This record gives structure tokens, sequence and C-alpha cells, in this order.
């Protein structure tokens, strides 16, 4: 029970929060990409009428 | 053609909550996360110290 336990636990505590984190990150870089599909969509529909 | 702009619109809109939303939930999981973190800068300082103190060997 040295306080090991204890001191670990935390750091188990972090790469949980530190890897939960990433998925965050992840989730924001996917919803911008379509963001930004639909901004080239919107892009190439306003070429595709200049003509 | 007149149908499609909303469409466009709706989806905008949709992914724009969505990022918000991510970036908020980023933004109080990094919060927790720095706390996590300076509470271990002191767990491990704070034995790091009856360690070294009461002798050192090895």
């Amino acid at each position: 029970g040295a306080a090991s336990m204890t001191l670990t636990v935390q750091a188990r505590q972090l790469l949980s929060g530190i890897v939960q984190q990433q998925n965050n990150l992840l989730r924001a870089i996917e919803a911008q990409q379509h963001l930004l599909q639909l901004t080239v969509w919107g892009i190439k529909q306003l070429q595709a009428r200049i003509l | 053609d007149d149908d499609d702009k909303m469409e466009w619109d709706r989806e905008i809109n949709n992914y724009t909550s969505l990022i918000h939303s991510l970036i908020e939930e980023s933004q109080n999981q990094q919060e927790k996360n720095e706390q996590e973190l300076l509470e271990l800068d002191k767990w491990a300082s704070l034995w790091n110290w009856f360690n070294i103190t009461n002798w050192l060997w090895y």
C-alpha cells in the first residue's frame, strides 16, 4: 500500500484524459473536414455557374 | 437549386454546431488534464522527497 498506488492511479487517470482528448481532437478534425468539403462543393457551384 | 441552397445551409450550420461542441468538450478536457497533471507533479515530487531524504541508497 506504499502510496505508489495513489501515485500511478492519477497517472492512469491522466493518460486516460490524454487519450480521450485525442479522440476529441480527431472528431473535431473530422467535422472540420466535412465543413471543408461543403465549402469546396459550394465554391465549385459558383465556378460552374460563371461560364 | 431553390432547395439546395438550404441543404447547404442546413449542413453548414450542423457541422458548425458540432465543431463548436467538440472544442467545448476539448477545452474542458484540457482544463481537467492540466489539473490531473499539476497534481501528479506534486505527488511525485512529494514522495520523491521522503525517498531522497531518509537516506539515498543506489
